[PDB]
Order: C-alpha cells, then structure tokens, then sequence
C-alpha cells in the first residue's frame, strides 16, 4: 500500500498559498477554479519511479488564527514556507514569524523555503508600485541565501497562474520529507 | 500487397512507441497487426477465429478491415508479452485462449507451461495493483490548436492526448511548447492558459495558439454498473470530462447561491488504448448545473471521500486527518445550509440528504481517528470534535430536525 | 432423485478409492459427477455445454445418460484438484477451460491466479515425468474366475483389472487369494498359474480357481498414429493383449523352425481410468503367427532397443551393455538366419532387413559404448567386438553379401 | 533421469538363473515362456516410493565358460549367488566356486545368497531322490548360517514355477546394491 506524505503550508496571507495548492492538484489556472467549501488536497505523486501520495495541508496566514493554526502541525513530514518574491514583508515574515513558528513546534521537521508569484515579477505595475517605496522583487539568489542561513532543505519558486515551477515545488517537498 | 503494408506501417509505429516507452501503444499495434493476421488467415481456412476475436481486447479492431500459423502464433506470444510490458494484465488471456489449442495440438507442453506461468504472474500481479495502488496507465488532454499561420491543416482541430503515468498539465503544455518553438521558433508559440471555449474571432494571426486542458474517462450510470473495476474503467475508453465555472451575471466565480459548473463531454473517434498516443475529438456536448446542484454534487463527493476513508480496514490516518480537518475545522460546506436550507425548488430533499450522510461521516471519521493518534495530538483531535459539534448544531437548528 | 443418487453412489465410491489410494479412479468419480452436473445445469439454461465437454477426459462420460452453478463451480475445482493427485496432470486443462469464463466474469481474479498456477506447474510436470520416466500409472491384468460352487454367478465371467504403479502378478495374485481366502477358506481357492485358455471341461468342481495374466495397452497402426505420447497411450485405453508360446505339434515351447505365438487382444465394456479398478471384458479375439513371424517380431523388438539406447543424447551404459551383450554375446539370432536365410516364403525379404538394421544397430552400440568405458572393462568392449565382428561374418556369409 | 543398477547372476548350471529372470521380469510362469534368443533383462522396480532401472545380467553356470564370465563382472552394483535348494552340490558351489569368484574380481561389491526352486521342497519324487543319498533339502535356516559365515548382506528365496519369493528377492537385490 502506498505510503501518505504529510505536507504543512504556511505563510502569510495572500502570498498564494491555496491557489498553487489547488493548482497543482487539479492542473487548473487561477481563472478556472470552481470555488470550493472544503480545504486540503490529496494527489498521487511519482518519484524515482514510485507513486506517494501526498496530502496537503492549507492554513490561514492571518494572526487571528495564531491559536489553531499549530494544531495541524504534530506528525508533519515536511513544511513548505511561502513567500511571494513581489511581497517583501512576506520575505521578512519567514524569518520574523514562520521558520520560528515551525521550528518551535516541530524542531528537526524539514522545510522548503517557496516563493510565490514568480510571474509578477515581470509585470510593469507591480514592479512600479515596488520602485516607489525603493524596493525590488527579491531574486532566487537572495532567497537561496536565506534558505541557507535558515536552513532550509533548499528553495524553490513558482507561479500558481502560470505553473512555471509548480510540479518541482511537490517533487522537493517529497524528496524532503524522505 | 494492403495487409502486408499495413502490418509494415504497425509494425514501425511500435518500435516508434516503445523507443519513447509507450507500452501501451505499442501493444495495440501488435495486437492490430495479429488481428490483420488472423483475419487473413481465418478467410484461408487455417485459423479459427479472425478480426472480432480480438474486439473484446480493443474495439478499434474493426478499422483493421508470407502470413502463416508460425507467424501469426509469434505474433500471439509477441501481444502477450506487450501486453504484459503495457501493465495491461487483464487483457492477456484473450490472447493466450486462441493459441492455447495449437500448443495442445502441438504437444507443445514447454509453451504451454510458459503461458500459464505468465498467466498466474498476470493475475498475481492484478490482485496486487488493485490493493495497492501502485499501477498507472496514464493521464488524459483535451488539446486544441489555432492558427492557420504555423499551424495551416492543424487549425481548429481537437485532440485527446494520452500521457505517462502521472503527467501534470505543465509538463505536456511544455513539451508542446518546445516541440512548436523547434519547429517555430520561440516568439511565435503561445499557449492558451485557459479551457474556455475560444472563439477565434479574437486570436491574433501572429501567432501560433496551443490550448491544453486536464480530461478524465467519464461514464453513464449504465456503463459505471458494467465497468465494474478501475481497470474496467480505464481500457477502451472514448469519453472524457472536464469542468468550468460560471455564473449567469458576470465572473466565472461568485457566491455559492450564483456558482454555476459547465460540465463538457468529448468522444474521441477511437477509443484509448490506440495504435497512436492522440485521437481525434469526434463530437462533443455539454451540460450546465445550477447552483444548488452544485452543491448537492460537491456534498456528495466530500460524503462518498470519507466514508470510503473509514470503510477502509487498512485506514490512511494522515488521508482522514486531511479530509476530516477539511471538513470540520475552516462559512465553510454552512454556507450551502444557508443559502440553500433555510425559511427554491423542492428537489431540496437530496441535499438535506447529503449533509445528514455527511454529519454521519464526520462523525464516524472523528470515531475512526480517536483509536488512532498517539497523544501528540488529542488536542487536535478534540478541537476538530469541538468544530465538529458545533457545526451540526447550527445544521441541526437550519433544518429543524436532529444532527 | 435419479441424479442424486447417481451422486451419492460416485461420491461414496471416491471416498472408497482415496481410502485405497487409487486416485484415478476417484478422479474418474470427480469428473462424472461433475459432468452429470454439467449436463443437468446445461438443460436449464444455467451452463453453456454439458456432458461431451468432458467426453475428451473419458469417453464412459456416456453412461451418465440442489445443483447450482456455485456447487459446478466446487466440482470442477474438485476435479482438478482430483487428477492432480491421481497425476493426470494433461488433462487438467479441460476441466478449467469450464470454469475459466465464470471466474472471469465474477472478476475473481485470485481464483484465476490459482488455477492458472496449477496449470503452469501441471506442464511443468509433464515435461519433467516425459524426460525422466518416474510417473507410474499402473499395471493392467486379466483376471477370470471358474467355480460355480464358490463364486455362483461370478464363474465364467474375464475382468481387466487395473493395479497400481508397478504391481507384479505375484502381488495381486495373492491379494485375490487372500480375499478369497478370508471369504471362502484357504483350502478351497486354487490359481490357474497359467494363461492358456481353460476349458471348464476339466476343473474340479470342489475348488474356486482364479486365473491372472498380465496383459498390456494395445494399439493398431492408426491408433500409434493418433497416440503420440506415452501419457496418450496410458490414458482412455480400452484394449490389452498378450503373448503366448505354441507349436502346431506338441508342447508350447520349440526350435526356432517350430515355435509359433498366439496373441490375443481383449476388449474391456469401458476405457480405464473409470469409476472402478476393475471392468468387464467384452470382447476378444486372436492371431497366429509362425516361426519365421515370431523371428522378425523379436528380431524387430530388438532393432529398436538397440537403436532407441543410441540415439539416446543422455546415454544410459550399463542398459546399453545389457541389451548389448544379450545382442553379440550368446546359437542365438543366428538360429533364425540358419532355419530362415539359407538355401520358405518370399516375405523373407524383411527378417534380411531387420538383420541389416540389426548388425548396424549392433555396430553403432559397439561404437557408441568404447567411448563410455573407464578401461576397467575395455576388455569386456574387446570380447564384445570380437564376438560381434565374428557373428557379421557368418551373416555376410548365410546372406551372401557384407556386414 | 532414473539410475541403473547393475545385478549379476551367478550359479550352478540349472539351479534356475535364467527362470527367476524372465519370470521376475515378465509375470510368466515357465510354462508360458516364449523361447528368446537374446539374454539379459531390464526391468523398473519401485524401492521406497521411488522407481529404479533394474539391469540384470544372465551368466553360464558351467565351467567351459570360467574364462568369459568375468568379463561381465566390472561395474556390478551387486551380484546373486544362487543355488537349488534341492541340490546340494548347487549349495556347496556357493562356497567353494561362487563366492570365491566373485569376491576375487569384486571385492566389496555386495551379494545375497539365493535359494531357488522352494518348490521342490513338497515334490515327493524330490524328497525320495535325496533320502536315497541321506540328503534333505537345504532349509532356510541352514541357508542364513551359509549366508553370514560368507558375508552375504542375506538370504532370500524364491520359486519361478509358482513365484513365491520372486519379488522379494529383486528387491532386497536393490537395497544390498544402495
Ligand atoms: N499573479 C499571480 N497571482 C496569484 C498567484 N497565486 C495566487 N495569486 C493571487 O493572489 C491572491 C491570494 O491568493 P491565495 O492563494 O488565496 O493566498 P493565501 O496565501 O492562500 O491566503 P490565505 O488563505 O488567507 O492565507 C489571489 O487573488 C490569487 O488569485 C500567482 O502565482 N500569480
Ligand atoms: N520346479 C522348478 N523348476 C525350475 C524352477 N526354476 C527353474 N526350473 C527348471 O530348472 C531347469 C533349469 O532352469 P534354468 O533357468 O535354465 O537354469 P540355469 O541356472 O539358468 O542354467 P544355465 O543357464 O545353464 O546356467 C529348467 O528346466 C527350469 O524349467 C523352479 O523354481 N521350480
Ligand atoms: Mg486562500
Ligand atoms: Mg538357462
């Protein structure tokens, strides 16, 4: 029977979290989701020639769930903390509230450090409003860095919308988590 | 010579398919190429049976409209053993009945050994998968391309393309794009991101348009009670779905009590496994669904997900923790009560219905995992009892009645 | 219930023959009951084919002139079960090609595994047992009771009697006489030790005589023909013959110029294996032949002896010096050349070339064995050649020509 | 494949080799034989549930063939001395020709002592021919003392005329040879 790989998502709100998960494991686009009433996903993954199922847990990035949040955090595999490379607070965040949070409660479980939104940062207007406030997307590079000192298994990026990087996102979160 | 081109033609597509490991395709073109054999054979008075012998394996066979008992006997153990590399172990003792007595014939006792031993390891194998789940025969893609510029003949045409095991949209879309940007060059490829239906009264002639969207295998009522096993449902199939949102007003995306779902079917002219990896759409139509309805279905699906978790002997606890947690612990499925429960259209009894299986569920999938965490959670577990609780109180209090 | 009785009487018979050990007969009681099955089940609608399907395991099928298919379905898994043990292993086959197509559409595939692992190590034993020889399915005599007063209606009447494995006359001899021993007191049974064909004319009305012969499968040319292997000469037999010694003069035994053979060919009411080990002769008759025949028989015997030891690649020495040695190093088989081949009967063209094939075969064992030998004999092989190239000469001689 | 063994006979003229061998090999009583002009026998035999190859090499009992006989006598598995248990002279043979003979050509190759024609022990006209010479049938007791004193692995007998004994001794033949 086949091995359930535990996958815990965090990271503040609006980084993308749900819409790469929901992506990945229906291979829709953002514009085509059929809204949805339940959380979580499950998806068969094939690697090294042998199929794992992965089971996907979403959670709110938002403080007022602080409390709850943790809940879902015993028996964890593997943990994917997410960033948008055009949110620079979401950058911060990873360092100030979320490798502490998970670390905190599950101190040897591993992480991949994920950015988020990668086709933004192509986008004209975001990269203005980002120039106004004297800020760039943060890069692969500095995001490796950071992976490194915090001690992430490694980083990888994506776009939910564009699904560039998607499916090597879940590839290194179960080589991870083995 | 017609049937001897034929077979020449089948037989390359098959070293084509396995060199780009295929299997399945391959093993159609053997098995094509044994039924042209037979075929011909069965008119000369030297083989029993003939063309329909194998239909039961594919019915594509019918397309099929120097050769010897030697040969065609090769060509047996040759879908045999293709058959067996495909993973389609179901299928081989269609093959394996009709030179059964020419071995008997024979005294052939050697052969004869052979064959049931590959027999008993394909049933072993059969029992196996169906446990485990390991077996995969692939994932299926309604594309379509525009653009007479690049495209010329190609324009306007639908396929469904057969992929490997687990293959993500992503990873056909780009070996797509790359194989249309060697032969285009990059600038000049554009994937269509988006399964709407696409008029091209607004593409740009500029460019060369690829559109790619995930299908799955879809059955009728009748044919889900004849195709009773996964297998079943995965060999010889012509039909597939996929599904899009939309409202009557405006976005595609809205509020539960203005969410509509186009739920579109496609035939293929040929049905899959086939001697190609892609086949012509045939015909296609669809089928809206109100709002309600679309609860009533996403009910029913989450329902079905944990009672098939907690029916399950060998339970997957992190699997019923996944769904479970996604079920109690978020508005939320409330949301549909709301809307659709409370002081129209009479047809409602379903959906009280669906939520009553489903506090049941819940219920039972909380029962199922108290007698399996190891205390790191309990509090988990008691938090999702808590949600739980309280969600059917409100149900409970919409619908007036127990829960 | 007609059929159920018949059943019930097979049923308790198989238990009688497993008790006993004679396996294929319990095997012959699986198979008719479940052919009587078969054929009610076919009447109704509920089995596709009936009796005959199982007319290629035993043509007694015939005789057979509640039940469910789930009850089939245990009989046929029986049957096979069955001739495993009796080691039928050839005929396994008929009985699950009946249950094949059931099991299929049950979709139960560990019952298919099963069956198909059967199979595959039934021909695998069937290759084996062909090459090494150690299947031993019985030995076959006549058997015929004279006594009126002891036996009543049992005087007068001939059985084939089927023994296991390699039971020597000896052993069932005194079986018989022990049962009839305990039945009718010791100094009252008495056993024809002979074969010639008795005349009650001249027995002793006060004794129960029981006369045993050993008797072996025979077959016409056509028949040789159609049964290719010894499993298909050891299976479905009906008839059985043996040989006795006579001169048209005096005694039975003679010179070779005298010595005629009586063989006689005995039909037995049903074919073995069948519901019992033992079946009523039906029919018989004999033939004659004359001393010059009774020459080019045993000559003839001896050809292919020699011949089949030779043109053996695993080569069995010391049968080969056995059969050899017998051959050159002895009168002997010139006694025929000298009252046969020297200045009648045209015919006898053939005792010359069966001498020729005799010499060569002779030759080629001489050849064949002075590369088997670890000079520890050499001797022997010397004397062996000696003695033959001498008796050549004498035929090269009597024969005018080589050799 | 089955294994073959190799079983020499050898004995006084008439003490009844030749018999015993076709009636072992056959199920014929000697009035039945149909005259051969070959020699030599081989026959399956089942010894412990398995099946054997049983090689059985007729000899001449006279003198005029003392010099051929051996030839016979390499690669033999196991021999049979037989004698008549009505002939006398036969069973001194054993000891002061047979045993010695083959024991001088074989000597750790294994042998049983054969007691033949038992038969004739009831024969009047046998019994009257003996007391006329004060003689007895040899008895089997007589016969298993001649059988250790010569280092026979046993005794055993046998009639072909009624063929009691005949199976016996092809079996005890087997085992001795193993
Ligand atoms: N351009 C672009 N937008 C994205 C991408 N992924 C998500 N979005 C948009 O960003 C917004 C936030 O997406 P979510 O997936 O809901 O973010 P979240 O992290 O799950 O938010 P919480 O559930 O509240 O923690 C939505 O409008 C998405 O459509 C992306 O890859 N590219
Ligand atoms: N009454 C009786 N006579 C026997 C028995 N066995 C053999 N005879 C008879 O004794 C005579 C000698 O028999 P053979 O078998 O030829 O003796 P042999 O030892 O082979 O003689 P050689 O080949 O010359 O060494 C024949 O007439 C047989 O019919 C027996 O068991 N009982
Ligand atoms: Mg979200
Ligand atoms: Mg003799």
């Amino acid at each position: 029977h086949m091995q359930t790989i535990k996958c815990v998502v965090v990271g503040d709100g609006a980084v993308g979290k749900t819409c790469l998960l929901i992506s990945y494991t229906t291979n829709k686009f953002p514009s085509e989701y059929v809204p949805t009433v339940f959380d979580n996903y499950a998806v068969t993954v094939m690697i090294g020639g042998e199929p794992y199922t992965l089971g996907l847990f979403d959670t709110a990035g938002q403080e007022d769930y602080d409390r709850l949040r943790p809940l879902s955090y015993p028996q964890t595999d593997v943990f994917l903390v997410c960033f948008s490379v055009v949110s620079p607070s979401s950058f911060e965040n990873v360092k100030e509230k979320w490798v502490p949070e998970i670390t905190h409660h599950c101190p040897k479980t591993p992480f991949l450090l994920v950015g988020t939104q990668i086709d933004l940062r192509d986008d004209p207007s975001t990269i203005e409003k980002l120039a106004k406030n004297k800020q760039k997307p943060i890069t692969p590079e500095t995001a490796e860095k950071l992976a490194r000192d915090l001690k992430a298994v490694k980083y990888v990026e994506c776009s939910a919308l564009t699904q560039k990087g998607l499916k090597n996102v879940f590839d290194e979160a179960i080589l991870a988590a083995l | 010579s017609t049937p001897e081109l034929r077979k020449t033609w089948l037989d390359s597509m098959a070293r084509i398919h396995v060199k780009n490991g295929d299997l399945s395709e391959a093993a159609m073109c053997y098995v094509h190429v044994t039924a042209l054999v037979a075929e011909y054979l069965t008119r000369k008075g030297v083989f029993r049976q003939g063309c329909t012998a194998f239909r039961v394996i594919t019915p594509n066979i019918d397309e099929e409209a120097h050769f010897n008992e030697d040969v065609l006997m090769e060509l047996l153990e040759q879908c045999a053993d293709g058959l067996w590399k495909a993973e389609r172990y179901e299928l081989i003792a269609d093959i394996y009945k009709l030179i059964i007595p020419i071995y008997e014939k024979r005294r052939d006792f050697e052969r004869l050994a052979h064959l049931y031993d590959t027999l008993h390891r394909a049933y072993s194998k059969v029992t196996e998968v169906m446990h485990s789940g390991r077996r995969l025969l692939g994932t299926y893609f309604r594309v379509a391309f525009f653009g007479q510029g690049f495209f010329e003949d190609e324009d306007g045409k639908e396929y469904i393309y057969k992929e490997p095991k687990l293959t993500p949209l992503s990873e056909i879309s780009q070996r797509l794009l790359k194989l249309y940007s060697d032969k285009f060059g990059s600038e000049n490829v554009k994937m269509i991101q988006d399964s709407g239906k696409v008029n091209p009264k607004d593409l740009d002639s500029k460019y060369a348009y690829i559109q790619v969207t995930h299908v799955i295998p879809f059955f009728d009522e009748k044919e889900l009670q004849e195709r009773k096993t996964e297998f079943e449902r995965s060999h010889n199939i012509r039909r597939f779905m996929f599904e899009m949102p939309f409202t009557q007003t405006g976005k595609r995306q809205g509020g539960v009590e203005e969410q509509c779902k186009r739920r579109t079917i496609l035939t293929a002219i040929h049905c899959f496994p086939y001697v190609k990896k892609r086949i012509p759409v045939m015909y296609q139509h669809h089928t809206d669904l109100n709002p309600i309805e679309v609860a009533i279905d996403e009910m029913s699906k989450k329902v079905a997900e944990l009672r098939q978790l907690c029916s399950s002997a060998e339970v997957d606890m992190i699997k019923l923790q996944l769904k479970l947690q996604g079920s109690v612990s978020v508005a939320g499925p409330l949301a549909y009560a709301r809307a659709f429960l409370d002081d129209p259209d009479n047809k409602v009894k379903l959906l009280k219905e669906v939520f009553r299986q489903f506090v049941e569920a819940c219920g039972q999938a909380l029962a199922v995992n108290e007698r399996l965490i190891k205390e790191d959670q309990l509090e988990y577990q008691e938090e999702m009892k808590a949600n739980y609780r309280e969600m059917a109180k409100e149900l409970s209090e919409i619908m007036h009645e127990q829960l």
